[PDB]
Protein backbone atom coordinates (compact mmCIF):
# COMPACT_ATOMS: atom_id res chain seq x y z
CA UNK A 1 0.00 0.00 0.00
CA UNK A 2 2.83 2.26 0.72
CA UNK A 3 5.30 3.45 -2.23
CA UNK A 4 8.55 2.57 0.47
CA UNK A 5 7.09 -1.50 0.91
CA UNK A 6 7.30 -1.83 -3.01
CA UNK A 7 10.59 -0.29 -2.96
CA UNK A 8 11.94 -2.77 -0.36
CA UNK A 9 10.31 -5.98 -1.80
CA UNK A 10 11.74 -5.24 -5.12
CA UNK A 11 15.36 -4.67 -3.54
CA UNK A 12 14.98 -8.05 -2.05
CA UNK A 13 13.64 -9.55 -5.16
CA UNK A 14 16.77 -8.53 -7.14
CA UNK A 15 19.15 -9.81 -4.46
CA UNK A 16 17.32 -12.99 -5.03
CA UNK A 17 17.21 -13.23 -8.39
CA UNK A 18 20.78 -12.10 -8.80
CA UNK A 19 21.87 -14.93 -7.45
CA UNK A 20 23.76 -17.86 -9.40
CA UNK A 21 22.55 -20.98 -10.06
CA UNK A 22 21.79 -23.27 -7.19
CA UNK A 23 22.22 -26.70 -8.70
CA UNK A 24 19.73 -28.48 -10.57
CA UNK A 25 18.74 -30.42 -7.96
CA UNK A 26 17.30 -27.03 -6.00
CA UNK A 27 16.05 -25.49 -9.03
CA UNK A 28 12.30 -26.28 -7.90
CA UNK A 29 13.11 -25.00 -4.56
CA UNK A 30 13.95 -21.75 -5.58
CA UNK A 31 11.45 -21.26 -8.32
CA UNK A 32 8.57 -21.53 -5.80
CA UNK A 33 10.86 -19.05 -3.80
CA UNK A 34 10.72 -16.84 -6.25
CA UNK A 35 6.78 -17.33 -7.05
CA UNK A 36 6.34 -16.42 -2.69
CA UNK A 37 8.00 -12.84 -3.43
CA UNK A 38 6.60 -12.41 -7.04
CA UNK A 39 2.92 -13.29 -5.45
CA UNK A 40 3.25 -11.17 -2.68
CA UNK A 41 4.09 -8.13 -4.70
CA UNK A 42 1.78 -8.80 -7.30
CA UNK A 43 -1.14 -8.80 -4.46
CA UNK A 44 -0.28 -5.43 -3.17
CA UNK A 45 -0.50 -3.78 -6.59
CA UNK A 46 -3.47 -2.92 -8.49
CA UNK A 47 -2.91 -5.52 -11.55
CA UNK A 48 -2.36 -3.65 -15.38
CA UNK A 49 -1.92 0.13 -14.68
CA UNK A 50 -3.59 1.47 -18.02
CA UNK A 51 -7.05 -0.57 -18.95
CA UNK A 52 -9.38 0.20 -21.40
CA UNK A 53 -13.21 0.36 -21.02
CA UNK A 54 -14.54 -1.25 -24.14
CA UNK A 55 -13.87 -5.12 -25.18
CA UNK A 56 -11.52 -6.67 -27.35
CA UNK A 57 -13.32 -6.62 -30.87
CA UNK A 58 -14.77 -3.12 -30.06
CA UNK A 59 -11.13 -1.63 -31.00
CA UNK A 60 -10.63 -3.65 -33.72
CA UNK A 61 -12.21 -1.08 -36.31
CA UNK A 62 -9.80 1.55 -35.49
CA UNK A 63 -6.53 -0.79 -36.11
CA UNK A 64 -8.20 -1.40 -39.45
CA UNK A 65 -8.32 2.13 -40.06
CA UNK A 66 -5.24 3.41 -38.37
CA UNK A 67 -3.51 0.64 -40.87
CA UNK A 68 -5.54 1.91 -43.99
CA UNK A 69 -4.34 5.04 -43.47
CA UNK A 70 -0.46 3.83 -43.78
CA UNK A 71 -0.98 1.99 -46.74
CA UNK A 72 -2.07 -1.38 -45.31
CA UNK A 73 -4.30 -4.21 -46.98
CA UNK A 74 -7.61 -4.01 -44.85
CA UNK A 75 -9.76 -5.99 -47.28
CA UNK A 76 -10.20 -9.60 -47.83
CA UNK A 77 -10.46 -10.28 -43.95
CA UNK A 78 -12.26 -9.80 -40.11
CA UNK A 79 -11.32 -10.93 -37.07
CA UNK A 80 -13.01 -13.61 -35.61
CA UNK A 81 -12.64 -15.07 -32.24
CA UNK A 82 -11.87 -18.74 -32.64
CA UNK A 83 -11.75 -20.79 -29.47
CA UNK A 84 -9.42 -23.44 -30.17
CA UNK A 85 -6.55 -20.60 -31.23
CA UNK A 86 -8.11 -17.41 -29.62
CA UNK A 87 -8.50 -14.30 -31.93
CA UNK A 88 -7.95 -14.79 -35.48
CA UNK A 89 -8.01 -14.26 -39.28
CA UNK A 90 -10.99 -15.46 -41.22
CA UNK A 91 -11.54 -14.92 -45.37
CA UNK A 92 -14.35 -12.45 -46.68
CA UNK A 93 -13.56 -14.00 -49.66
CA UNK A 94 -11.72 -17.24 -51.27
CA UNK A 95 -7.94 -16.72 -51.52
CA UNK A 96 -5.66 -18.54 -53.96
CA UNK A 97 -2.17 -20.33 -52.73
CA UNK A 98 0.81 -17.72 -52.99
CA UNK A 99 -1.68 -14.90 -53.50
CA UNK A 100 -0.50 -11.48 -51.46
CA UNK A 101 -3.26 -10.72 -49.36
CA UNK A 102 -1.15 -8.91 -46.87
CA UNK A 103 1.11 -5.83 -46.82
CA UNK A 104 1.77 -3.84 -43.49
CA UNK A 105 4.36 -0.90 -44.43
CA UNK A 106 7.38 -0.60 -42.06
CA UNK A 107 5.92 2.87 -40.42
CA UNK A 108 3.17 0.94 -38.71
CA UNK A 109 5.65 -1.54 -37.02
CA UNK A 110 7.08 -1.02 -33.03
CA UNK A 111 10.75 -1.20 -33.79
CA UNK A 112 13.89 -0.94 -31.53
CA UNK A 113 14.94 2.04 -34.22
CA UNK A 114 11.10 3.48 -33.11
CA UNK A 115 11.89 2.89 -29.07
CA UNK A 116 15.29 4.95 -29.32
CA UNK A 117 13.39 7.66 -30.98
CA UNK A 118 10.64 7.39 -28.30
CA UNK A 119 10.53 9.03 -24.96
CA UNK A 120 12.46 5.77 -23.70
CA UNK A 121 15.57 7.48 -25.90
CA UNK A 122 17.04 9.11 -23.30
CA UNK A 123 16.83 6.07 -20.60
CA UNK A 124 17.71 3.87 -23.69
CA UNK A 125 20.87 5.90 -24.76
CA UNK A 126 21.99 5.29 -20.63
CA UNK A 127 21.07 1.90 -19.83
CA UNK A 128 23.38 -1.10 -20.80
CA UNK A 129 20.89 -3.67 -20.70
CA UNK A 130 18.04 -2.03 -23.09
CA UNK A 131 21.36 -1.63 -25.62
CA UNK A 132 22.11 -4.94 -25.66
CA UNK A 133 18.57 -6.76 -25.37
CA UNK A 134 16.47 -5.74 -28.18
CA UNK A 135 13.83 -8.02 -26.98
CA UNK A 136 13.25 -6.13 -23.30
CA UNK A 137 13.84 -2.91 -25.22
CA UNK A 138 10.59 -3.97 -27.64
CA UNK A 139 8.93 -4.85 -24.19
CA UNK A 140 9.27 -1.08 -22.64
CA UNK A 141 8.41 0.93 -25.80
CA UNK A 142 5.34 -1.07 -25.66
CA UNK A 143 5.09 -0.33 -22.07
CA UNK A 144 5.43 3.63 -22.58
CA UNK A 145 3.39 3.41 -25.99
CA UNK A 146 0.43 2.03 -24.00
CA UNK A 147 0.62 4.47 -21.18
CA UNK A 148 0.34 7.35 -24.08
CA UNK A 149 -3.10 7.88 -24.49
CA UNK A 150 -1.99 10.48 -27.75
CA UNK A 151 0.29 7.50 -29.07
CA UNK A 152 0.50 6.64 -32.66
CA UNK A 153 0.31 2.84 -32.02
CA UNK A 154 -2.70 3.27 -29.54
CA UNK A 155 -5.02 1.76 -32.26
CA UNK A 156 -2.67 -1.63 -31.91
CA UNK A 157 -1.85 -1.53 -28.44
CA UNK A 158 -5.61 -1.49 -27.62
CA UNK A 159 -6.21 -4.47 -29.71
CA UNK A 160 -3.74 -6.71 -27.99
CA UNK A 161 -4.71 -9.74 -25.40
CA UNK A 162 -4.75 -8.74 -21.68
CA UNK A 163 -3.06 -12.09 -21.04
CA UNK A 164 -1.14 -14.86 -22.39
CA UNK A 165 -0.79 -18.68 -22.06
CA UNK A 166 3.32 -18.31 -21.19
CA UNK A 167 4.40 -20.40 -18.35
CA UNK A 168 4.95 -16.91 -16.85
CA UNK A 169 1.11 -16.85 -15.92
CA UNK A 170 0.76 -20.65 -15.13
CA UNK A 171 0.03 -21.70 -11.38
CA UNK A 172 2.10 -23.65 -9.64
CA UNK A 173 0.65 -27.02 -9.99
CA UNK A 174 0.31 -26.57 -13.28
CA UNK A 175 4.59 -26.35 -14.09
CA UNK A 176 4.68 -28.94 -11.52
CA UNK A 177 3.51 -31.69 -14.15
CA UNK A 178 7.19 -30.70 -16.11
CA UNK A 179 9.05 -32.33 -12.84
CA UNK A 180 11.95 -34.63 -14.42
CA UNK A 181 11.83 -32.61 -17.59
CA UNK A 182 13.85 -31.46 -19.90
CA UNK A 183 12.02 -28.23 -20.46
CA UNK A 184 11.35 -26.96 -17.03
CA UNK A 185 15.07 -25.63 -16.37
CA UNK A 186 13.54 -23.15 -19.55
CA UNK A 187 10.63 -22.80 -17.19
CA UNK A 188 12.99 -21.69 -14.13
CA UNK A 189 14.72 -19.06 -16.21
CA UNK A 190 12.04 -17.41 -17.70
CA UNK A 191 10.83 -16.84 -14.36
CA UNK A 192 13.91 -15.56 -12.66
CA UNK A 193 15.15 -13.45 -15.90
CA UNK A 194 11.74 -11.65 -15.86
CA UNK A 195 11.22 -11.17 -11.95
CA UNK A 196 14.90 -10.32 -12.08
CA UNK A 197 14.35 -7.79 -14.94
CA UNK A 198 11.56 -6.11 -13.56
CA UNK A 199 13.16 -5.19 -9.81
CA UNK A 200 15.80 -3.74 -11.77
CA UNK A 201 13.74 -1.85 -13.94
CA UNK A 202 11.75 -1.08 -11.19
CA UNK A 203 14.31 0.77 -8.99
CA UNK A 204 15.83 2.45 -12.01
CA UNK A 205 12.68 4.09 -13.06
CA UNK A 206 12.26 5.45 -9.66
CA UNK A 207 15.86 6.70 -9.32
CA UNK A 208 17.65 7.03 -12.85
CA UNK A 209 17.06 10.90 -13.62
CA UNK A 210 16.56 9.95 -16.94
CA UNK A 211 13.47 7.92 -16.71
CA UNK A 212 11.79 10.84 -14.78
CA UNK A 213 10.02 11.86 -18.14
CA UNK A 214 8.92 7.99 -18.49
CA UNK A 215 4.67 7.60 -17.74
CA UNK A 216 6.05 3.95 -15.97
CA UNK A 217 7.47 6.60 -13.04
CA UNK A 218 3.67 6.88 -11.49
CA UNK A 219 2.81 3.22 -11.96
CA UNK A 220 4.67 0.29 -12.89
CA UNK A 221 3.27 -3.23 -11.92
CA UNK A 222 4.93 -6.65 -12.26
CA UNK A 223 1.44 -7.34 -14.18
CA UNK A 224 2.73 -4.46 -16.54
CA UNK A 225 6.03 -6.15 -17.16
CA UNK A 226 4.72 -9.77 -17.40
CA UNK A 227 2.42 -9.12 -19.80
CA UNK A 228 4.82 -6.53 -22.08
CA UNK A 229 7.31 -9.31 -22.39
CA UNK A 230 4.74 -12.00 -23.04
CA UNK A 231 3.47 -9.80 -25.50
CA UNK A 232 6.67 -9.77 -27.68
CA UNK A 233 8.16 -13.06 -26.98
CA UNK A 234 4.82 -14.71 -29.17
CA UNK A 235 4.30 -12.06 -31.68
CA UNK A 236 7.50 -10.21 -32.55
CA UNK A 237 9.26 -10.74 -35.75
CA UNK A 238 13.28 -10.19 -36.93
CA UNK A 239 13.41 -8.01 -40.27
CA UNK A 240 15.93 -6.30 -41.16
CA UNK A 241 16.42 -2.63 -41.46
CA UNK A 242 15.75 0.13 -43.64
CA UNK A 243 18.81 -0.28 -45.47
CA UNK A 244 19.28 -3.47 -44.57
CA UNK A 245 22.88 -3.58 -42.70
CA UNK A 246 21.60 -6.06 -39.72
CA UNK A 247 18.19 -7.36 -38.18
CA UNK A 248 16.41 -5.72 -35.86
CA UNK A 249 13.13 -7.09 -34.16
CA UNK A 250 9.83 -5.32 -34.52
CA UNK A 251 5.90 -5.52 -33.96
CA UNK A 252 3.86 -5.68 -37.31
CA UNK A 253 0.31 -5.11 -36.95
CA UNK A 254 -2.43 -6.87 -38.49
CA UNK A 255 0.31 -9.88 -39.42
CA UNK A 256 0.57 -11.14 -36.05
CA UNK A 257 -3.37 -11.79 -35.77
CA UNK A 258 -2.72 -14.65 -37.90
CA UNK A 259 -2.93 -18.31 -36.30
CA UNK A 260 0.15 -21.00 -37.04
CA UNK A 261 -0.53 -23.95 -38.99
CA UNK A 262 2.04 -26.25 -40.69
CA UNK A 263 3.62 -26.05 -43.79
CA UNK A 264 6.06 -23.11 -45.36
CA UNK A 265 7.33 -20.10 -44.34
CA UNK A 266 5.53 -17.61 -46.60
CA UNK A 267 5.92 -14.23 -44.27
CA UNK A 268 8.36 -12.13 -45.78
CA UNK A 269 9.88 -8.60 -45.58
CA UNK A 270 9.50 -6.65 -49.20
CA UNK A 271 12.82 -3.98 -48.30
CA UNK A 272 12.02 -1.90 -51.98
CA UNK A 273 8.46 -1.30 -50.99
CA UNK A 274 9.61 -1.27 -46.77
CA UNK A 275 7.05 -3.26 -45.56
CA UNK A 276 6.05 -6.46 -44.58
CA UNK A 277 4.08 -9.72 -46.80
CA UNK A 278 1.94 -12.37 -46.10
CA UNK A 279 0.81 -14.86 -49.32
CA UNK A 280 -0.74 -17.25 -48.90
CA UNK A 281 -0.05 -20.55 -47.86
CA UNK A 282 -2.56 -22.56 -49.10
CA UNK A 283 -6.11 -22.22 -50.65
CA UNK A 284 -8.75 -20.15 -48.24
CA UNK A 285 -12.40 -20.31 -48.65
CA UNK A 286 -14.37 -17.19 -47.66
CA UNK A 287 -15.23 -18.63 -43.90
CA UNK A 288 -11.73 -20.17 -43.33
CA UNK A 289 -9.38 -19.08 -40.92
CA UNK A 290 -6.06 -17.63 -42.63
CA UNK A 291 -3.11 -19.69 -40.83
CA UNK A 292 0.33 -19.31 -41.39
CA UNK A 293 3.64 -20.61 -40.40
CA UNK A 294 5.48 -19.52 -37.53
CA UNK A 295 8.52 -21.51 -38.13
CA UNK A 296 10.24 -25.02 -37.32
CA UNK A 297 10.13 -24.05 -33.85
CA UNK A 298 9.27 -27.51 -31.18
CA UNK A 299 6.67 -27.71 -29.03
CA UNK A 300 8.47 -27.10 -26.11
CA UNK A 301 9.72 -24.00 -27.89
CA UNK A 302 5.70 -22.74 -28.72
CA UNK A 303 4.81 -23.43 -24.82
CA UNK A 304 7.33 -21.82 -23.24
CA UNK A 305 7.93 -18.91 -25.89
CA UNK A 306 4.68 -19.09 -27.77
CA UNK A 307 2.67 -19.86 -25.08
CA UNK A 308 0.39 -22.96 -26.81
CA UNK A 309 0.89 -26.86 -27.76
CA UNK A 310 0.77 -27.75 -31.25
CA UNK A 311 -0.63 -30.78 -32.08
CA UNK A 312 0.66 -32.64 -34.50
CA UNK A 313 3.80 -30.51 -34.94
CA UNK A 314 6.16 -32.06 -38.00
CA UNK A 315 9.14 -30.28 -36.36
CA UNK A 316 8.59 -31.18 -32.82
CA UNK A 317 12.15 -32.65 -31.41
CA UNK A 318 14.05 -33.48 -28.00
CA UNK A 319 17.76 -32.50 -26.57
CA UNK A 320 20.19 -35.32 -26.49
CA UNK A 321 23.84 -34.24 -24.91
CA UNK A 322 26.65 -36.62 -26.34
CA UNK A 323 30.42 -36.43 -26.60
CA UNK A 324 33.71 -38.24 -26.52
CA UNK A 325 35.00 -38.80 -23.07
CA UNK A 326 38.92 -37.84 -23.02
CA UNK A 327 39.08 -41.65 -20.70
CA UNK A 328 38.34 -43.17 -23.94
CA UNK A 329 41.38 -44.94 -25.70
CA UNK A 330 40.95 -43.61 -29.36
CA UNK A 331 40.12 -40.20 -28.02
CA UNK A 332 42.37 -38.40 -30.33
CA UNK A 333 41.55 -40.08 -33.22
CA UNK A 334 38.08 -39.92 -32.50
CA UNK A 335 38.53 -36.07 -32.07
CA UNK A 336 40.26 -35.30 -35.36
CA UNK A 337 37.89 -36.95 -37.83
CA UNK A 338 35.09 -34.93 -36.04
CA UNK A 339 37.10 -31.99 -36.62
CA UNK A 340 37.67 -32.49 -40.54
CA UNK A 341 33.88 -33.19 -40.57
CA UNK A 342 33.17 -29.89 -38.83
CA UNK A 343 31.46 -31.52 -35.58
CA UNK A 344 32.18 -30.66 -32.31
CA UNK A 345 33.52 -33.60 -30.25
CA UNK A 346 30.98 -32.93 -27.57
CA UNK A 347 27.57 -31.02 -28.55
CA UNK A 348 23.81 -31.10 -27.99
CA UNK A 349 22.40 -32.87 -30.63
CA UNK A 350 18.22 -33.20 -31.33
CA UNK A 351 16.19 -36.65 -31.69
CA UNK A 352 13.56 -35.85 -34.68
CA UNK A 353 9.59 -36.96 -34.46
CA UNK A 354 9.42 -37.90 -37.92
CA UNK A 355 11.50 -39.32 -40.32
CA UNK A 356 14.49 -40.02 -39.99
CA UNK A 357 14.89 -39.73 -36.28
CA UNK A 358 18.17 -38.42 -36.16
CA UNK A 359 20.19 -35.28 -38.45
CA UNK A 360 23.14 -36.12 -41.26
CA UNK A 361 25.58 -34.26 -37.86
CA UNK A 362 24.41 -36.93 -35.22
CA UNK A 363 24.75 -40.02 -37.74
CA UNK A 364 28.19 -38.71 -38.50
CA UNK A 365 28.79 -38.42 -34.74
CA UNK A 366 27.45 -41.90 -34.13
CA UNK A 367 29.53 -43.72 -36.68
CA UNK A 368 32.94 -41.93 -35.21
CA UNK A 369 31.74 -42.50 -31.52
CA UNK A 370 31.93 -46.36 -32.85
CA UNK A 371 34.45 -46.40 -35.03
CA UNK A 372 37.28 -49.09 -34.41
CA UNK A 373 40.85 -48.46 -34.71
CA UNK A 374 41.41 -49.67 -38.69
CA UNK A 375 38.25 -47.67 -39.69
CA UNK A 376 39.55 -44.35 -37.67
CA UNK A 377 42.77 -44.72 -39.73
CA UNK A 378 41.03 -44.99 -43.24
CA UNK A 379 39.31 -41.64 -41.96
CA UNK A 380 42.77 -39.87 -41.40
CA UNK A 381 45.45 -41.30 -43.73
CA UNK A 382 45.33 -42.23 -48.06
CA UNK A 383 43.67 -40.51 -50.97
CA UNK A 384 40.79 -41.64 -49.95
CA UNK A 385 39.99 -39.86 -46.50
CA UNK A 386 38.26 -37.00 -47.62
CA UNK A 387 36.43 -38.75 -49.76
CA UNK A 388 35.45 -41.38 -46.23
CA UNK A 389 34.52 -37.90 -44.18
CA UNK A 390 32.31 -36.47 -46.84
CA UNK A 391 29.64 -39.65 -46.77
CA UNK A 392 29.96 -39.85 -42.92
CA UNK A 393 26.41 -38.36 -43.13
CA UNK A 394 25.21 -40.22 -45.33
CA UNK A 395 22.49 -43.27 -44.35
CA UNK A 396 23.31 -44.85 -47.61
CA UNK A 397 27.25 -45.25 -47.10
CA UNK A 398 28.05 -46.37 -43.91
CA UNK A 399 31.67 -47.19 -42.76
CA UNK A 400 30.49 -50.90 -42.12
CA UNK A 401 27.94 -53.36 -40.90
CA UNK A 402 29.54 -53.72 -37.74
CA UNK A 403 29.68 -49.92 -37.31
CA UNK A 404 26.17 -49.58 -38.15
CA UNK A 405 25.20 -52.29 -35.50
CA UNK A 406 26.94 -50.59 -32.69
CA UNK A 407 25.77 -47.19 -33.33
CA UNK A 408 22.08 -48.12 -33.65
CA UNK A 409 22.09 -50.34 -30.45
CA UNK A 410 24.25 -47.55 -28.34
CA UNK A 411 21.00 -44.83 -29.58
CA UNK A 412 18.39 -47.93 -28.12
CA UNK A 413 20.28 -47.96 -25.30
CA UNK A 414 20.49 -44.07 -24.94
CA UNK A 415 16.80 -43.36 -25.68
CA UNK A 416 15.81 -46.19 -23.32
CA UNK A 417 17.89 -44.95 -20.53
CA UNK A 418 16.59 -41.63 -21.05
CA UNK A 419 12.65 -42.67 -20.81
CA UNK A 420 13.70 -43.91 -17.63
CA UNK A 421 14.19 -40.75 -16.36
CA UNK A 422 11.09 -39.24 -15.97
CA UNK A 423 8.29 -39.75 -13.22
CA UNK A 424 5.38 -41.05 -15.34
CA UNK A 425 5.37 -43.01 -18.35
CA UNK A 426 3.84 -42.70 -21.89
CA UNK A 427 0.79 -44.72 -20.54
CA UNK A 428 0.59 -42.96 -17.22
CA UNK A 429 -0.05 -39.52 -18.78
CA UNK A 430 -2.26 -40.65 -21.51
CA UNK A 431 -4.57 -41.97 -18.66
CA UNK A 432 -4.38 -38.36 -16.73
CA UNK A 433 -5.56 -36.69 -20.43
CA UNK A 434 -8.42 -39.19 -20.34
CA UNK A 435 -9.49 -39.42 -17.22
CA UNK A 436 -8.93 -36.02 -15.57
CA UNK A 437 -10.71 -32.64 -16.06
CA UNK A 438 -7.50 -30.20 -17.09
CA UNK A 439 -7.63 -26.57 -17.99
CA UNK A 440 -5.48 -25.36 -21.14
CA UNK A 441 -2.45 -24.65 -19.10
CA UNK A 442 -2.29 -27.88 -17.16
CA UNK A 443 -3.21 -29.78 -20.71
CA UNK A 444 -0.14 -27.93 -22.35
CA UNK A 445 2.30 -28.93 -19.67
CA UNK A 446 1.39 -32.63 -19.67
CA UNK A 447 1.63 -33.08 -23.77
CA UNK A 448 4.77 -31.19 -23.30
CA UNK A 449 5.74 -34.09 -20.86
CA UNK A 450 4.38 -36.39 -22.98
CA UNK A 451 5.82 -35.70 -26.45
CA UNK A 452 9.57 -36.13 -24.97
CA UNK A 453 8.50 -39.29 -24.17
CA UNK A 454 6.74 -40.25 -27.40
CA UNK A 455 10.02 -38.89 -29.25
CA UNK A 456 12.36 -40.99 -27.19
CA UNK A 457 10.21 -44.08 -27.41
CA UNK A 458 9.96 -43.71 -31.30
CA UNK A 459 13.50 -43.51 -31.22
CA UNK A 460 13.85 -47.12 -29.68
CA UNK A 461 11.32 -48.46 -32.54
CA UNK A 462 13.63 -47.06 -34.70
CA UNK A 463 17.18 -48.25 -33.89
CA UNK A 464 15.65 -51.34 -33.40
CA UNK A 465 14.24 -51.49 -36.84
CA UNK A 466 17.61 -50.12 -37.94
CA UNK A 467 19.76 -52.81 -35.46
CA UNK A 468 18.25 -55.47 -36.86
CA UNK A 469 18.50 -54.70 -40.48
CA UNK A 470 22.23 -54.07 -40.31
CA UNK A 471 22.55 -57.01 -38.14
CA UNK A 472 21.14 -58.92 -41.42
CA UNK A 473 23.43 -57.52 -43.56
CA UNK A 474 26.42 -58.08 -41.22
CA UNK A 475 25.57 -62.08 -40.87
CA UNK A 476 24.92 -62.35 -44.51
CA UNK A 477 28.11 -60.22 -45.17
CA UNK A 478 26.66 -58.60 -47.83
CA UNK A 479 28.30 -55.93 -50.11
CA UNK A 480 28.71 -52.73 -48.88
CA UNK A 481 27.78 -49.39 -50.65
CA UNK A 482 30.69 -47.33 -52.35
CA UNK A 483 29.73 -43.85 -53.46
CA UNK A 484 30.64 -43.55 -56.78
CA UNK B 1 11.42 -18.21 -53.36
CA UNK B 2 11.32 -15.51 -50.73
CA UNK B 3 13.93 -13.11 -50.28
CA UNK B 4 13.94 -12.10 -46.81
CA UNK B 5 11.50 -14.71 -45.01
CA UNK B 6 10.39 -13.46 -41.46
CA UNK B 7 9.60 -15.73 -38.71
CA UNK B 8 6.75 -15.10 -36.39
CA UNK B 9 7.66 -15.04 -32.17
CA UNK B 10 11.29 -16.17 -33.65
CA UNK B 11 13.12 -17.20 -30.24
CA UNK B 12 15.44 -14.65 -28.50
CA UNK B 13 17.74 -14.55 -25.49
CA UNK B 14 16.45 -13.19 -22.86
CA UNK B 15 18.71 -14.15 -20.35
CA UNK B 16 20.28 -10.65 -19.38
CA UNK B 17 23.59 -12.25 -17.74
CA UNK B 18 24.44 -14.35 -19.89
N1 LIG C 1 -2.41 -23.15 -33.56
C1 LIG C 1 -2.61 -22.48 -32.51
N2 LIG C 1 -3.23 -23.03 -31.54
C2 LIG C 1 -3.46 -22.40 -30.47
N3 LIG C 1 -3.14 -21.17 -30.27
C3 LIG C 1 -2.50 -20.48 -31.17
C4 LIG C 1 -2.18 -21.11 -32.40
N4 LIG C 1 -1.58 -20.26 -33.12
C5 LIG C 1 -1.50 -19.20 -32.42
N5 LIG C 1 -2.06 -19.32 -31.26
C6 LIG C 1 -2.17 -18.29 -30.25
O1 LIG C 1 -1.93 -17.09 -30.90
C7 LIG C 1 -0.94 -16.33 -30.31
C8 LIG C 1 -0.10 -15.66 -31.37
S1 LIG C 1 -0.58 -14.12 -31.91
C9 LIG C 1 -1.81 -14.53 -33.04
C10 LIG C 1 -3.13 -13.89 -32.70
C11 LIG C 1 -3.74 -14.29 -31.38
N6 LIG C 1 -4.56 -15.40 -31.56
C12 LIG C 1 -4.53 -13.18 -30.78
O2 LIG C 1 -5.57 -13.34 -30.26
O3 LIG C 1 -4.09 -12.09 -30.83
C13 LIG C 1 -0.17 -17.35 -29.51
O4 LIG C 1 0.48 -16.88 -28.38
C14 LIG C 1 -1.14 -18.43 -29.17
O5 LIG C 1 -1.82 -18.13 -28.02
Amino acid sequence: VSPKEILNLTSELLQKCSSPAPGPGKEWEEYVQIRTLVEKIRKKQKGLSVTFDGKREDYFPDLMKWASENGASVEGFEMVNFKEEGFGLRATRDIKAEELFLWVPRKLLMTVESAKNSVLGPLYSQDRILQAMGNIALAFHLLCERASPNSFWQPYIQTLPSEYDTPLYFEEDEVRYLQSTQAIHDVFSQYKNTARQYAYFYKVIQTHPHANKLPLKDSFTYEDYRWAVSSVMTRQFQIPTEDGSRVTLALIPLADMCNHTNGLITTGYNLEDDRCECVALQDFRAGEQIYIFYGTRSNAEFVIHSGFFFDNNSHDRVKIKLGVSKSDRLYAMKAEVLARAGIPTSSVFALHFTEPPISAQLLAFLRVFCMTEEELKEHLLGDSAIDRIFTLGNSEFPVSWDNEVKLWTFLEDRASLLLKTYKTTIEEDKSVLKNHDLSVRAKMAIKLRLGEKEILEKAVKSAAVNREYYRQQMEEKAPLPKYE
Amino acid sequence: TLKYPIEKGIVTNWDDME
